[PDB]
């Protein structure tokens, strides 16, 4: 209980000093969530794309317009209205066709 | 502590009061506060200090009757009415008339209230950057108490 | 009640929390028992990849084996020469890390690099008005490869 | 390595190494309920953690979670000792 | 023009966002921006603002350990001012001197 | 009651108050004597 | 127009470096 | 920052002064030959 | 470690849901826990450019406390754009027609004054008393400390803390009291 | 706006002042570190020219005066854009095999042996 912060959420601190006083030591092994802090997994009853189209269920005039198809999409994912809408050429012929990838 | 009882026939029975715990801290001391070391220690939110002055009804006592030099007493009398503004003593209600009844709004969450609420005139045009208009917050009395921030606090908001 | 004694109030006492510090005496034993049990550790080698934070040039870099490190200037190095880096102020594993007051002992840490490739940046433009009064600048380059993080039982 | 069912595998590898049955249970969890939701799902064993795996889905948490525990079976962590260049050999 | 101003610009944008994303992560363990810097500094460890955010992001177990430390260090320079006069001197707090 | 910068009380009877925020000498026997801040 | 507490508190910085510059002056 | 208490601990305020982190080699050859000494 | 390459990035950038408690608490402290809260800047893999803000959801926001006399000094002034158009409302009175206004205000202040701020006022929940809906709760990650510590009221206070304060003076037995 | 001229009362310390900054009135010091710590631009010309005659051109960068009358009365010019410092001598001055590995040590010391390494 020498350290000042508490063991109990990432990992366990314990700092010392070399005897001659030039080295820090630091252990730090992992904490492992114990068994009575976890909730079983609903087995009775799914994919993301299964969750996602009965969020996005088509009810009115069967494939709905632009404003209310957008606007039901920027309440789903909390955005405005905005992001959603296209552009045009000029910035569509702009974009890198194979952009860097580091790793 | 005594009470009139009337029946007509009117008495007052004196009683017995509860006495003062022995052995202040700092005898010597001339008021109340100071014999405590309670001089730059106490605000607003310290309602067992407060209501130990303090009327059934919220009213303030006498100065002569608690013994506070005058500093304190101004001081003491400040507090509490921040105290009451803030909803910190709701069992020192006044005594409305029997023929009467709270005025039945919703209440408004405050504290450090220098001004009574019902006669602050709004801030409609509030200047700008080195023409602030400022808003008063806590009471000026208190500057002398004991502070633990880097530097003085904030009165003007 | 004791001479100075005030009763609890919002004022009495500071916002912060005191607290007490543990006793040096059996602190020392502590600390030596902390340092023989991660020196075990390096003894058996029970560690995996290890990253150290190497002082190189007038930079720092958070390096670990295989990785690549590019520096702004030449280093009169040949290509594909292994060089060790000396500078060490921070070795660490998956369990444990060692610091250094400012750096850590040659024995503990060693770092060796090799020289991959010697080049120049690309044309930097400096202007500082003209389409003319202007200046392109490249600079010589090195890139380094990171081969091994090596420590010692010499805690 | 291309591996289907990875859970049906972890299964074989702990009986083989006569440890009891991995029992799936849910460590930390965000936003159930809205279309990003953040999953992670511990594998414990005889309630002891073996295992923990990020997901979108408890479905596609557990299979990462069996993944993320069958690296360290059979030493394929990521902060597994690195390969050795240096020797001379 | 704008690209050469915006190359000194660059270097202290970057500085800007190191020092953003050292307030997050020791704020995770308690410690406000300076105090974490302050006090790993009179502990003699000169890791600079660029290595301290890669450790918070990619080392979270070693960057814990360096907020007890600024912590035990700031502890210590609590008590070593606080109580007057010749006491030991932390554990922690002793410089290393170099010649 | 006439907005002056300045209240003095007029004669004896004259008493002062810290109406809305403002100021008062109010006079009884006197209504002239009022006066606001 | 006030003057602020950064500004009150570098000249008496500087003042007290000024000052030592007399002392040294003298000898 | 920590620039005044490095003074009163005797080093330069700017890590980058007088010490060993600068003025210390920051290589040698894999060989243990020192190398050329630094132009700074 | 050892997680896949897409469901640790998925792992790392997820957004989390946040509850605040605004009982007797001013609104500005909430709007800068919020503020920092809604732009992502408590996590260390925050960037401008990555949109890596969080949910804050705030309760009670009807019982908050200003500090002063700002319910009647503070004014917030509106302008529809015609002629005669111009409002100005105290902080009591915006109070009373909206519970929820002046804490979403004081928050729409302090996040940065770009196209973004608007996005962030999505993610922000505010509900005027503790009453929440069923979905809202089981997103709700983690709470959060108060800012600001609540005084105790006289009832509040218990018997024995009572007596355990000491009576610094005593009122003489010739007083009505 | 002209040259002035200092009180000599203001280089006359007193009996605290030696036990504040540490310095016998007997015995003085005989070299000065001065180092330059304030811009000479919106300062007059006569300022700017005693700082190019003192060699404090560059700030920050410590240059070695000595400390008689004549070299006082120019820095006694310039004195709120400088800070004098009285070099220090721990291990005495350096002869021809020590001059190769002196330090100059912000305390105000001039080391003749510069080692880098832990005092141990
Ligand atoms: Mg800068
Ligand atoms: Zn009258």
């Amino acid at each position: 209980t020498y350290s000042s912060l508490p063991d109990d959420y990432n990992c366990q601190v314990d700092l010392a000093l070399t005897a001659d006083g030039r080295t820090i030591v630091c252990y730090h092994p992992s904490v492992d969530i114990p068994y009575e802090h976890t909730k079983p997994i609903p087995q009775p009853d799914e994919t993301h794309e299964q969750i996602l189209k009965a969020k996005l269920e088509v009810r009115k005039s069967k494939q709905l317009e632009q404003g209310p198809m957008i606007e039901q999409l920027s309440k789903v994912f909390y955005t405005t209205k905005h992001r959603w809408y296209p552009h045009g050429q000029y910035h569509n012929r702009r974009k890198k066709l194979n952009p860097p990838r580091d790793r | 502590l005594r009470e009139v009882v009337k029946i007509t026939v009117i008495e007052g029975r004196i009683t017995e009061t509860p006495k003062a715990t022995p052995d202040p801290p700092n005898p010597s001391g001339q008021c109340p506060i100071c014999r405590w070391n309670l001089k730059h220690k106490y605000t607003y939110e310290d309602v067992l200090l407060l209501s130990q002055f303090i009327r059934p009804y919220g009213g303030m006592l006498p100065r002569r009757v608690t013994g506070l030099c005058r500093e304190e007493h101004r001081k003491i009398e400040e507090c509490v009415k921040m105290a009451h503004r803030a909803g910190l003593l709701p069992n020192h209600r006044p005594q409305l008339p029997e023929g009467c009844l709270p005025k039945d709004k919703p209440k408004l969450n405050r504290y450090l209230t220098r001004w009574a609420p019902k006669s602050v005139k709004p801030i409609y045009k509030k200047g700008h950057r080195w023409n602030k208009v400022g808003m008063a917050v806590g009471s000026p009395l208190l500057k002398d108490n004991v502070c633990y921030s880097r530097r003085p606090l904030k009165m003007m908001h | 009640y004791p001479q100075g004694y005030v009763p609890k109030t919002s004022l009495s006492s500071p916002p912060w929390q005191e607290v007490v510090l543990p006793d040096p005496v059996e602190e020392t034993r502590h600390h030596a028992e902390v340092v023989k049990r991660v020196n075990e550790l390096i003894a058996t080698g029970q560690y995996g990849r290890l990253f150290a934070v190497v002082h190189f040039a007038s930079h720092q870099w958070k390096v670990t084996a295989e990785d690549l490190i590019l520096i702004e200037n030449e280093l009169d190095i040949k290509c594909g020469e292994r060089i060790r880096l000396e500078k060490v102020l921070l070795v660490g594993a998956d369990n444990f890390t060692l610091l250094g007051k400012p750096l850590l002992r040659k024995e503990l840490v060693r770092v060796e690099a090799t020289v991959i490739e010697k080049t120049e940046s690309w044309p930097k433009i400096n202007m500082k008005k003209n389409f003319r009064k202007k200046k392109i600048i490249v600079n010589p380059q090195t890139i380094l490869r990171i081969n091994t993080i090596e420590i010692a039982p010499r805690l | 390595w291309t591996v289907v069912n990875p859970m049906g595998l972890l299964v074989e590898e702990l009986k083989k190494r006569n440890i009891s049955a991995p029992e799936s249970r849910l460590t930390r969890q965000s936003g159930s309920t809205t279309a990003l939701p953040l999953y992670f799902v511990g594998l414990y064993c005889d309630r002891k953690l073996i295992a923990e795996g990020p997901g979108e889905t408890v479905l596609v948490a557990e299979e990462e979670a069996a993944r993320v525990a069958l690296r360290k079976l059979y030493g394929f962590t990521e902060n597994r000792r690195p390969w050795d260049y240096s020797k001379p050999k | 023009v704008k690209c050469t101003k915006a190359r000194r610009l660059k270097k202290r944008n970057l500085r800007t966002l190191w020092i953003n994303r050292i307030t997050a992560a020791s704020q995770e363990h308690g410690l406000k921006y300076p105090a974490f810097i302050v006090n790993l500094i009179k502990c003699q460890v000169e890791l600079n603002r660029k290595v301290l955010v890669d450790l918070a992001i990619y080392e979270p177990k070693t960057f814990k350990s360096l907020a007890a430390l600024a912590k035990r260090r700031q502890q210590e320079g609590f008590a070593a001012a606080l109580g007057d006069g010749k006491e030991p001197e932390g554990i922690f707090s002793r410089v290393v001197q170099y010649h | 009651f006439k907005t002056k910068g300045v209240i003095k009380k007029r004669c004896k009877d004259c008493y002062k108050v810290k109406r809305r925020g403002r100021w008062f000498i109010l006079c009884k026997t006197n209504p002239k004597h009022k006066q606001r801040q | 127009r006030t003057v602020s507490f950064q500004a009150k508190e570098s000249m008496i910085r500087r003042l007290e470096v000024e000052a030592e510059n007399h002392y040294w002056l003298s000898m | 920052a920590g620039g005044q208490w490095r003074l009163q601990q005797g080093l330069a305020a700017n890590p980058s002064g007088y010490g060993p982190l600068t003025e210390l080699p920051d290589w040698s050859f894999a060989d243990g030959r020192p190398a050329p000494p630094m132009k700074g | 470690s050892s997680f896949s390459r897409a469901p640790q990035q998925w792992a790392t950038f997820a957004r989390m849901w946040y509850l605040l408690d605004g009982k007797m608490q001013p609104p500005g402290k909430l709007a800068v826990i919020a503020s920092n809260k809604l732009q992502g800047l408590n996590k260390p893999v925050y960037h401008q450019l990555s949109d890596c803000g969080d949910h804050v959801v705030i309760i009670n926001t009807r019982h908050i406390a200003f500090s002063g006399n700002k319910w009647e000094q503070k004014v917030y002034s509106s302008h529809t754009g015609y002629p005669g158009g111009f409002r100005q409302v105290t902080a009591a009175q915006l109070h009373r027609k909206d519970p929820v206004a002046i804490v979403k205000l004081a928050i729409y202040g302090m996040l940065p004054k770009n196209l973004h701020r608007r996005t962030m006022m999505q993610r922000l929940h505010l509900f005027p008393d503790e009453d929440i809906p069923e979905d809202i709760l089981k997103n709700l990650v983690e709470e959060l400390p108060q800012p600001r510590r609540v005084p105790k009221r006289l009832d509040e206070y218990t018997q024995e803390e009572i007596e355990a304060f000491p009576r610094v003076w005593t009122p003489p037995d010739d007083f009505r009291m | 706006f002209t040259k002035s001229r200092i009180p000599d009362k203001v280089f006359q310390p007193k009996p605290e002042d030696h036990e504040k900054y540490g310095g016998d009135p007997q015995n003085p010091h005989k070299l000065h570190i001065v180092t330059r710590i304030r811009s000479t631009k919106r300062r007059p010309y006569w300022e700017k020219d005693t700082i190019k005659m003192l060699g404090l051109q560059k700030a920050h960068s410590p240059q070695i005066h000595k400390n008689i009358p004549s070299v006082n009365a120019k820095l006694k010019v310039v004195k709120h854009l400088i800070r004098i410092q009285p070099l220090k001598l721990p291990q005495g001055l350096p002869t021809e095999e020590t001059m190769s590995s002196t330090c100059l040590k912000s305390t105000g010391e001039l080391v003749v042996q510069w080692h880098l390494k832990p005092v141990e």
